């Protein structure tokens, strides 16, 4: 059984998961009290709730997810909220003080106190698995728990397990919008485990999502609650071919084999094409051809980036619903035709399609409309180096005067560690300079 | 007598064969449940070529379904034709193949092949006098490519003299839906060279082209393209199952299709292909069918025969037809197009004529061509191969699984040598 | 009249017999209240109930069997259960405390107190016999009553009777699965009477049966109740040619003459080929040829063993139902052909077939389906020495530190007796090393 583990770390990581685990409840037809209703005398793990829901006896569905925070407060929104009996009680693990936007606290001081209780929750879910697929860590670069703790966990998860996929859903720091002033300190230090221990790190940021809500979608005034329904459709499609039938299904490992060229070049941005408001959902031509072109739009990116500034290295089309493939292959051939889209010269064969039959669900009270087709495009590009150049420069400014150093050293790390994680990220940005360039003879 | 063991392997392998045993199961009037509901005793004389009769006139195929993923098996079980297979023949692992060759050939394939060859010996020990085998698989998949070539290279050690042929789907550069399908196709072309008796190379673009132009379809799925392919695979072994005026087994083709060893890569062709509506406007005959078979636009391999020469062809007709018209049409072709044939072989064509058409029309035919123009396939792959491999891209998912570089360089050279085998036999008198 | 005596000793020995005497009730058409129904104006001892059922006056069938336990509790499941008036009251002999997994208690302390009452039950059944065939002791090596008492009885049965066959149906200790930790103590001490006094000891073990239920049969979760229906089809076929017509009938003594080379080489394992679930019973080709090959399968063994590790010495085919012999002789000749199957070089003529006409019965609520043919293969092989090497090593571990010695010595045996029964079993295992080897000149 294609089972998978969600881990939701820190405030952002929890609050995304609300929007994730809201959705799968609708995907598999599960009430907020964990119950499938009486109109499901059909095959459950044939609809494959069984990758995200361990079926407790007597018709009861509890996730394979763990909600971890160093602060009591965030998860206590999940107790009560409405999800107060969806979750297993023992998978909502609270500390007492958060890391408090301090990586040294989340990794050394506070994080170690709950790390074995969290790893022991993993084992209770790891031993219930048959054919474990891997882990889905949610967090934000630029928290304390999202960076400090996640770094601590990913070390421990690499040692105990090794073999399985470990996906990350980070939120990257936005170039203008930021709310912590040590936001770049906590991102340089999370660099270390993100490239080393994760197998595939995704990056999103809030400004590139603000664009999409306002422009494609005509929402006046987004909150985090609005953005995360969007986040969840990207992840819901990723992991949909594990757990629904379709031609050209794609396991969690078939991404990495088809998306990721080299060891540490594993930072693909996602997109999602049918972001359409109810009114604008008429005046559609929402065919396969138009929705494939919309993925390659530099405005429909989930990262503050412009792929016109770099070259794609792989793409990866994950479609849901009313789909005929030859429409897709004819829309690929258009994509290969255009010269505004630069692939690299060593790719040649562009990219991997994957289709699934299960159409998305419209999240109730949600922002999307009812679409028939839907497409994430996970896609390596050299344009995500530009996100890094804009953030190293913020780190290099503050660390030039050794600003907030006294908070960090007095918590269980060294001055020396800044100089290593800065070199570490400077080498990544040098890898993408050397991976964009073809070789000639 | 003359039984055929069917080993459908991988995802693609299972989809085709799903539709394959929906045709054969119509050829012999097999119920979905497995009972017989025919009327003509031709359907039973040679049922045993594919089907074990079981207790109480149920008919269980001799097919073995192999996978590294539970999904396709659960689909087939739950579908119209789940009932038809024996449940001990649904052999499958749990951990997916990765669309990785190494993962299906060394790590997770070798673990399973013991539990599968033990099913091959259930089938092979029950037959009267076995003729041959067959994979249905995909060069460009994990289990189709890797696990398929592990099964093959372990059958030649057991059954070293049975006609083992494959219906292998080969990649086309116009339609890509996997990034490392050059890696996965290169390392399996290497195995098909030394191990196989006939290889029916099929592409994707060549099957849309039939759907769009000839059949006048709108919106093709895998469901539709393999429905074609299964009408070819039925044709191959028709004279093995039905009586004919000329007969032709698997072995009969093999023998006079294949000049030299190693050059066993065939291009199928089917005729007729009409749209519905445009059937009352073609008169259905033998000159009508011959003109389609020598047409480029009815090749299920995405090449043009005009870029080379047919070494040899075979023409398998199915229907109540004449022998003069057959013997003439097949003559008028290799006169008018004498520069499209290799001239050091007289009578490039072999005809076979069965008596039994498909269950909707009269006078079908099936073209199987050994053309030199198939090096157009092997070069389009060995250009993509050599463009990724010069960077050593996607390498750690392969060296991680027990392989190394030297398996690549040799397998690239084994593909690039047989390009220089079709090349020699095209030109040079 | 071909009459035979069942003796059911200890908890395992009783609880098998439930599954035996369930079956013969169905074989000969006897209700659980001992009555043949009104549709039997046909020949009773011509259907030969008369080997296992003394016909009490007024149409009533009571076994020739004795249920012996040192514990009241087990047999009290037979009073009531459903068999509460099948059995003669005086053939259900209870003690008050069991031997309690202690050989010294079952053989010296507790066993002697009921041994003369049990031997006197034998005489009441021995004197009702005309043409007594022999005894069928059921037990388990690694009980107290199954080992201690059985050892005491078999001594007494050899003295009073001598001449007749005395079959045993042991359960051998499984290499991993065991629930008593002195399980090897009770097996070394039962070695003494098993080789000396029995004429033919069978061995089964629970793991090799777990395999068959799960794999050939697709039962998820076996209990002892499930395994013993299987056990009973092996014994039901053994003793079927005594009591039904067929060509090539085989008495109880024709085993031993055809199965057993030398005095103490009389430990043949059984198999049974058509172990097929209802659904898998279509998609059959269940001919004679396939079912003969299935006997020689190392997976279809009733012992945790692999005949690929030793050589067969004799085999013995006992078939039931819709059988034509020449199909069998053509399936023998296949068996002689294969070189995977090693007979010894002094056998030459492989083995003995026996056929019977009476097809098995499907036990109601039972695990088998309706099969037309069925085959036990009793077969001497040198591979059963491997079962012994795996158990001597467990004895030799615990007896190296003289672990549970204080329980045994304080019950009516000596420390010296361990050293004799260990030498005794080491000589058996040396006999099979010397019986596998051909002689050359
Ligand atoms: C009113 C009438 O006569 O209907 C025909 C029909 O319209 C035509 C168009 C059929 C039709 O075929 C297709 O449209 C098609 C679909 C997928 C893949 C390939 C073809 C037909 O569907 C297919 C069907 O074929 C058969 O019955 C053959 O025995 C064939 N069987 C299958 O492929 C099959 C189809 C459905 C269910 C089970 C089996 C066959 C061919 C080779 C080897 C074995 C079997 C036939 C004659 C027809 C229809 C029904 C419309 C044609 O095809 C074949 C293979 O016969 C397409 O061009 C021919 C000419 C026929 O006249
Ligand atoms: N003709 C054909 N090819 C297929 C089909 N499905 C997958 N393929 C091919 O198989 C390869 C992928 O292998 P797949 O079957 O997905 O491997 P799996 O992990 O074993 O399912 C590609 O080269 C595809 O073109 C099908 O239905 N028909």
């Amino acid at each position: 059984m294609r089972e998978c583990i969600s881990i939701h770390v820190g405030q952002a990581g929890v609050q995304i998961g609300n929007a994730c685990w809201e959705l799968y409840c609708l995907e598999h037809g599960i009430q907020p009290d964990g119950q499938m209703p009486s109109d499901k005398t059909i095959g459950g793990g044939d609809d494959s709730f069984n990758t995200f829901f361990s079926e407790t006896g007597a018709g009861k569905h509890v996730p394979r997810a763990v909600f971890v925070d160093l602060e009591p407060t965030v998860i206590d929104e999940v107790r009560t909220g409405t999800y107060r009996q969806l979750f297993h009680p023992e998978q909502l693990i609270t500390g007492k003080e958060d890391a408090a936007n301090n990586y040294a606290r989340g990794h050394y001081t506070i994080g170690k106190e709950i790390i074995d209780l969290v790893l022991d929750r993993i084992r209770k879910l790891a031993d219930q698995c048959t054919g474990l697929q891997g882990f889905l860590v949610f967090h934000s670069f630029g928290g304390g728990t999202g960076s400090g703790f996640t770094s601590l966990l990913m070390e421990r998860l690499s040692v105990d397990y090794g073999k399985k996929s470990k996906l990350e859903f980070s939120i990257y720091p936005a170039p203008q919008v930021s709310t912590a002033v040590v936001e770049p300190y906590n991102s340089i230090l999370t660099t270390h485990t993100t490239l080393e221990h994760s197998d595939c790190a995704f990056m999103v940021d809030n400004e590139a999502i603000y664009d999409i809500c306002r422009r494609n979608l005509d929402i006046e005034r987004p909150t985090y609650t609005n953005l995360n329904r969007l986040i969840s459709q990207i992840v819901s499609s990723i992991t949909a071919s594990l757990r629904f039938d379709g031609a050209l299904n794609v396991d969690l490992t078939e991404f990495q084999t088809n998306l990721v060229p080299y060891p540490r070049i594993h930072f693909p941005l996602a997109t999602y094409a049918p972001v359409i408001s109810a009114e604008k959902a008429y005046h559609e031509q929402l065919s396969v051809a138009e929705i494939t072109n919309a993925c390659f739009e530099p405005a429909n990116q989930m990262v503050k980036c412009d792929p016109r500034h770099g070259k794609y290295m792989a793409c990866c089309l994950l479609y849901r619903g009313d789909v005929v493939p030859k429409d897709v292959n004819a829309a690929i051939a258009t994509i290969k035709t255009k010269r505004s889209i630069q692939f690299v010269d060593w790719c040649p064969t562009g990219f991997k399609v994957g289709i699934n039959y299960q159409p998305p669900t419209v999240v109730p009270g949600g922002d999307l409309a009812k679409v028939q087709r839907a497409v994430c495009m996970l896609s390596n590009t050299t344009a995500i180096a530009e996100a890094w150049a804009r953030l190293d420069h913020k780190f290099d400014l503050m660390y030039a005067k050794r600003a907030f150093v006294h908070w960090y050293v007095g918590e269980g790390m060294e001055e020396g560690e800044f100089s290593e994680a800065r070199e570490d990220m400077a080498a990544l940005e040098k890898d993408y300079e050397e991976v964009g360039v073809d070789s000639v003879e | 007598m003359r039984e055929i063991v069917h080993i459908q392997a991988g995802q693609c392998g299972n989809q085709i064969g799903a539709k394959f045993w929906e045709v054969i199961s119509d050829e012999h009037g097999i119920d979905p449940t497995g009972s017989y509901h025919g009327d003509s005793d031709l359907q039973l004389e040679r049922i045993n070529v594919y089907y074990n009769e079981a207790t109480g006139n149920k008919y269980v195929p001799r097919a073995i379904l192999v996978d590294l993923e539970p999904g396709t098996m659960d689909s087939v079980r739950s579908g119209p034709f789940g009932q038809i297979f024996r449940p001990d023949n649904f052999v499958f692992g749990q951990s997916g193949a990765g669309n990785n060759w190494a993962k299906g050939h060394y790590t997770e394939g070798a673990e399973l092949v013991d539990s599968v060859l033990d099913v091959v010996r259930k089938e092979s020990e029950s037959c009267d006098c076995l003729q041959g085998f067959q994979l249905t698989h995909s060069l460009g998949g994990g289990t189709g490519s890797g696990m398929g070539t592990l099964l093959i290279s372990k059958i030649r050690e057991e059954y070293p003299d049975r006609i083992m042929n494959t219906f292998s789907v080969m990649p086309s550069p116009k339609v890509s839906d996997t990034v490392v399908e050059p890696y996965n196709a290169t390392l399996s072309v290497h195995q098909l060279v030394e191990n196989t008796d006939e290889t029916y190379c099929i592409d994707n673009e060549a099957l849309y082209d039939i759907c769009f132009r000839t059949l006048k379809l709108t919106t093709p799925t895998y469901g539709d393209l393999n429905h074609l392919v299964s009408a070819t695979m039925s044709g191959v072994t028709t004279c093995l199952r039905f009586p004919g005026q000329l007969n032709a087994d698997l072995r009969k083709l093999a023998v006079n299709m294949v000049p030299f060893p190693r050059l066993h890569f065939f291009m199928p062709g089917f005729a007729p292909l009409t749209s519905r509506g445009s059937q009352q406007y073609r008169a259905l005959t033998v000159p009508e069918l011959t003109q389609q078979m020598f047409d480029s636009k009815n090749m299920m391999a995405a090449c043009d025969p005009r870029h080379g020469r047919y070494l040899t062809v075979a023409a398998i007709f199915r229907g109540r037809m004449s022998m003069k018209e057959v013997d003439e049409q097949m003559l008028n072709v290799q006169n008018k197009n004498s520069s499209y044939f290799v001239e050091w072989i007289p009578n490039n064509v072999k005809t076979a004529v069965c008596d039994i058409p498909p269950r909707g029309l009269k006078m079908s035919a099936t073209f199987i061509g050994n053309s030199t123009a198939i090096q157009e396939l092997f070069k389009r792959i060995s250009e993509q191969f050599t463009a990724m491999f010069r960077r050593k891209a996607f390498l750690h998912w392969y060296t991680g699984e027990g392989m190394d570089e030297m398996e690549f360089t040799e397998a690239e050279s084994n593909m690039n040598d047989l390009v220089s085998e079709y090349q020699q036999y095209q030109d040079a008198t």
